């Protein structure tokens, strides 16, 4: 999608994994704000939003909660306290064909800037002020959206790359999403002090014959007490009986 | 997107011919048809802006005068009817689409008291002494321009054709010079050919000493 | 608005920046914005449109072209003035209902100052027998513009009876080609006899005279 | 949309829960004991209001907007595929539709018509949907399964009961299921069954209204104007209300919820 008609796409009620795109190399330009970039694994989110646009090499420092360029401040205007963030990735040579390439458009006039995470479509010709055009392009009166040049060969960052922009917005509703995290191995024969899905505590995890109902995950002993829990990974359910504590 | 434009006009003052501007890949809906000015000089200055959608026209207001703005979307051609007209108002026309991104070809607008006049031919002999110069000069013709060439064309270096003069009579007139080593005076040929096709003069000049 | 644009004419060469600059009557920063209009014109072309309004470009046009301004103060830049950049350029208005361009921003190609060759042609007799009689005064190549051309007729000043005529200069040797002509009746023409004609021009450190008598 | 007019009245009567309306509170797993748990429950032998849908002449359909109040408890009892789904949130918006080609369960700001229903039209494939007027955010959920739902006239005495006990906990709108073959006549059997979970759907809006989303039969034989095509398929659906208690549950070997005792109701249960 271009930049003024930006594509937003909701991710949530999926579990995203965050670290493939850290290690990706081409997306280098990376800067973002707000969460760690080793925290988004850690964290939980109720919303994954992700906006899409290319834009020329020089727009990179415009387009941020900072900083706010004519384009950046019209077409898509990213949150003053923004807590999702940005990636930035160069692709000038899948984007830009020989000579440069007219596919993408940006739009800069308006009277008025947008409101953060504000989607402008309306191809209405500003007239200037006070002078109508009434709909004819005019010396005053011009198209609201320019046509984009773009090649690599150009001058100081001119050359067109995508952008994506990932906002979590996490404040309204129960966070469905999480970034993956805690994957171990299992051992059985041994006290060990295991975390099962959120299962706290010390024992030893030996084979069960006893059996779960497809729905029930855990198991309680009588008098409350935790007596067996049905293996996350692999569906099997392993009885629990801790170490031995007896007096000497 | 192609823009037609007609036409050659020879008004009198007094009068006033509209002038046409066939539009073709024009979307005649979103681009204001603008006409501008442009005269035998620099001199440029925008005559009107007219709305193809809308219908109302915006005029400078230094000669609204009764310039007739209309956007005749049937056609989908603008006119010029610029009423009441003076020999000071002879002036290209041009329109354009919105600022100006795509003009046309623009249509000479000749206001003047006088008519058609044939050309006249007069040989301007070599110089009495090394590179002499000869030639040949059109005056007092109606309209411009004059086609002239050397030999039937056959000279070519050294041939300079100086673009037309307005004169107090209300014709027009050029030269048409060359520059050659004195040894051609004695032998070599040269005839300048002039013609004007709307007095419809052909003319072929020898030109020795 | 009455826009006048300074210097009218600039001399530039290949990959050469210059600038030719507009000021209007008052400021155009009406609504906040600049609406002025910059327009080139090849010698017989429809001249097309630089700039969407004070800072934007017209897609198709090469992005070697700029410039910018504010109030009653605009300007051009071109760094990479190539062969096609050598046209007439002017700046337009867009808030007060005069809609109005400049005069002329003539650019011509850079090169060394050559002084202008003076060439003198007297009316012949044949011209002299139909009631007419034209000295052409003709320069042949020169660089620079500025030129003056003085008549004397038996060492007399000549004006108001005289038509000059200029062309462009070409491409490739970078001279301009001008000439003048008076024009007398025959009576007048053959009343007198020493025509001469004196060139002024920046590149001879003296006029030049061309000069003929009758026979 | 379509306001359906062939209503003939006869305000709905009242029926005995029985020993129905029990579910699965927690994911964890007993066996052969009897735990005392506190949560909301429809208590026992408690007045569930008999809605109907028949045309056999008294042509009516029950489906209004009602109440929240507190978690539902409903169970439909069909022969053919005659409701197709629920609608809940606060001014009607949570839009759970057996489509009978997806179950959409759509969680948007829309604002539909009144009197929901879609109505399938007899060549015995669907007609249209007629409901869902706007779209709004749709933001929460959107999820769908591809599935094929026979939407045909099948005379008989109903063999289907679709328990079902819609809850509000924790933001999470914690759906539980049952199906179990019943033929009687029209009315609520005896028997315990206990309602498995089926999905948690975590959403953010809470919800205090309740309505019941139909399908109407567009039939050749009786084909016409709006209030025409009705053919209205003999089904009927009971809604009873949630109330907070402490109930016994009696686990079995395997772990299934075999019986349960009420704690309030009579003093022998206390
Ligand atoms: C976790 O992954 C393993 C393999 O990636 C899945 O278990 C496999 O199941 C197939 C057939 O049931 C066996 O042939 C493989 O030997 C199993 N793999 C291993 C490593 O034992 C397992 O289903 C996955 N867990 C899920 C999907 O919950
Ligand atoms: C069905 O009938 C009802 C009542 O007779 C009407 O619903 C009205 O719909 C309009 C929609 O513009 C609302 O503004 C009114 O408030 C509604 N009134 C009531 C009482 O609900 C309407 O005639 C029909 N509904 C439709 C067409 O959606
Ligand atoms: C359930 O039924 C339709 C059957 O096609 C589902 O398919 C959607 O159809 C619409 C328009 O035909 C498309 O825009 C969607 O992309 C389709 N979805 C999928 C997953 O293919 C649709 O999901 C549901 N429609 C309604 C109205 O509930
Ligand atoms: C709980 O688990 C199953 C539920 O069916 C019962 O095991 C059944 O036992 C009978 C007779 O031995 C077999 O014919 C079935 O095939 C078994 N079913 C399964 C799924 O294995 C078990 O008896 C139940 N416990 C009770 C009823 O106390
Ligand atoms: C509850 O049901 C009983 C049994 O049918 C009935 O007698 C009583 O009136 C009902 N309560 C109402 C309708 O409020
Ligand atoms: C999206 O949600 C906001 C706030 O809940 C609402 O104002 C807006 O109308 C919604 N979008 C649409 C298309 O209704
Ligand atoms: C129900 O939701 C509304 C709107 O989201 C909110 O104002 C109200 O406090 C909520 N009531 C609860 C959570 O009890």
């Amino acid at each position: 999608a271009s930049v003024y008609a930006w594509n937003r796409k909701r991710i949530s009620n999926c579990v995203a994994d965050y670290s493939v795109l850290y290690n990706s190399a081409s997306f280098s330009t990376f800067k973002c704000y707000g969460v760690s970039p080793t925290k988004l694994n850690d964290l939980c989110f109720t919303n994954v939003y992700a906006d899409s646009f290319v834009i020329r090499g020089d727009e990179v420092r415009q387009i941020a909660p900072g900083q706010t360029g004519k384009i950046a401040d019209y077409n898509y205007k990213l949150p003053d306290d923004f807590t999702g963030c940005v990636i930035a990735w160069n692709s000038n040579n899948l984007d830009s064909k020989v000579g440069g390439n007219y596919n993408y458009l940006y739009r800069l006039f308006r009277k008025s800037n947008l409101k953060p995470f504000e989607r402008d479509i309306s191809t209405e010709i500003y007239q200037a002020g006070s002078t109508p055009c009434n709909g004819v392009e005019g010396f005053n009166c011009y198209f609201p959206l320019q046509s984009y040049g773009f090649q690599p060969t150009n001058g100081v960052g001119y050359q067109p790359y995508r952008v994506v922009v990932l906002s979590f917005e996490l404040l309204h509703a129960p966070a469905t999403v999480c970034g993956p995290k805690k994957s171990t191995n299992l051992v059985k024969n041994k006290c060990v002090n295991f975390n099962f899905n959120g299962l706290t505590g010390t024992g030893v995890l030996t084979e069960s014959n006893k059996k779960f109902l497809p729905f029930q995950q855990f198991g309680r002993d009588i008098a409350d007490t935790t007596d067996a829990v049905r293996d996350p990974q692999t569906l099997e359910i392993l009885d629990i009986t801790p170490c031995s504590f007896g007096g000497v | 997107v192609q823009l037609q434009q007609s036409g050659p006009e020879l008004v009198k003052p007094g009068a006033s011919v509209k002038i046409s501007c066939k539009a073709s890949g024009y979307s005649f809906t979103g681009y204001s048809m603008n006409w501008m000015k442009q005269s035998p000089e620099k001199s440029l200055e925008w005559i009107g802006e007219i709305n193809p959608s809308t219908g109302g026209t915006t005029d400078n207001q230094k000669f609204k005068a009764k310039a007739t703005l209309t956007v005749d979307k049937s056609s989908s051609t603008a006119y010029m009817q610029l009423k009441s007209l003076t020999s000071e108002d002879s002036a290209v026309y041009y329109c354009a689409r919105s600022r100006g991104d795509y003009w046309g070809q623009g249509t000479s607008v000749t206001v003047s008291k006088a008519s058609t006049k044939g050309p006249s031919v007069f040989p301007l002999a070599p110089s009495s002494k090394g590179t002499a110069a000869l030639g040949c000069l059109v005056k007092d013709y109606f309209p411009e321009p004059v086609t002239v060439s050397w030999n039937s064309g056959a000279l070519t270096s050294g041939v300079h054709t100086f673009p037309a003069v307005l004169q107090s009579s209300g014709l027009y007139s050029l030269s048409s010079v060359v520059t050659v080593p004195s040894s051609s005076l004695g032998t070599q040929t040269y005839i300048c050919n002039v013609n004007h096709k709307p007095s419809n003069t052909k003319v072929d000049k020898k030109v020795e000493p | 608005i009455v826009l006048t644009q300074s210097p009218a004419s600039l001399a530039v060469s290949l990959g050469q920046r210059a600038t030719i600059s507009c000021r209007a009557s008052e400021s155009v920063e009406y609504y906040g914005t600049s609406l002025m209009q910059w327009y080139q014109q090849k010698p017989g072309q429809p001249p097309k449109v630089l700039i969407y309004a004070a800072s934007n470009v017209e897609s198709g046009v090469p992005a070697r072209f700029s410039g910018s301004g504010s109030g009653t103060d605009f300007s051009l830049n071109i760094h990479p003035v190539e062969e096609d950049d050598i046209a007439m350029y002017f700046c337009q208005q867009s808030r007060k209902v005069p809609w109005t361009f400049g005069g002329g921003t003539k650019l011509e190609i850079k090169r060394t100052v050559a002084a202008p060759s003076v060439f003198i042609f007297p009316p012949s007799d044949e011209q002299l027998k139909s009631g007419t009689a034209s000295v052409v005064c003709l320069l042949n190549n020169f660089y620079p513009r500025e030129a003056k051309v003085q008549w004397k007729v038996d060492n007399a000043l000549q004006s108001g009876n005289s038509q000059e005529s200029v062309t462009e200069q070409d491409s490739k040797d970078s001279t301009y080609s001008l000439s003048s002509t008076l024009t007398l009746s025959k009576a007048d023409y053959e009343k007198h006899k020493v025509y001469a004609c004196e060139v002024t021009h920046q590149g001879l450190s003296s006029p030049v005279t061309k000069s003929f008598n009758r026979g | 949309c379509v306001n359906l007019t062939t209503r003939t009245q006869l305000p709905p009567a009242y029926t005995n829960s029985f020993t129905r309306g029990v579910y699965y509170p927690d994911k964890v797993f007993r066996s052969s004991v009897l735990h005392s748990t506190q949560d909301l429950f429809l208590p026992f032998f408690s007045n569930v209001t008999w809605f109907h849908a028949i045309h056999v002449g008294t042509k009516r359909f029950d489906n209004p907007v009602l109440p929240f109040n507190d978690g539902v408890y409903f169970a439909s009892t069909e022969k053919s595929n005659i409701i197709r789904g629920w609608i809940f949130g606060t001014t009607l918006s949570l839009l759970i539709v057996n489509n009978a080609t997806n179950v959409v369960i759509k969680v948007c700001e829309f604002q539909f018509c009144n009197d929901p229903f879609l109505g399938v039209y007899y060549h015995w494939m669907e007609s249209e949907f007629r409901v869902y007027s706007s779209a709004n955010n749709c933001t929460f959920e959107y999820v769908s399964q591809p599935f094929l739902m026979d939407l045909e006239g099948k005379q008989g005495n109903f063999k289907n009961l679709r328990e079902f006990v819609f809850k509000n906990i924790d933001g999470y709108f914690k759906i539980y299921s049952k199906h179990t073959p019943i033929n009687l006549v029209r009315d609520l059997p005896q028997g315990f069954s206990a309602l498995e979970p089926l999905v948690d759907l975590p959403i953010g809006i809470n919800i205090t209204r309740f309505q019941t989303l139909l399908a109407l039969h567009r039939s050749y034989l009786t084909p016409g104007d709006s209030s025409s095509g009705w053919t209205a398929g003999a089904a009927a659906y009971y809604v009873g209300y949630l109330q907070p208690r402490t109930f016994l549950l009696k686990y079995n070997e395997n772990g299934t919820i075999t019986d349960a005792v009420d704690c309030a109701l009579d003093p022998l249960s206390e």
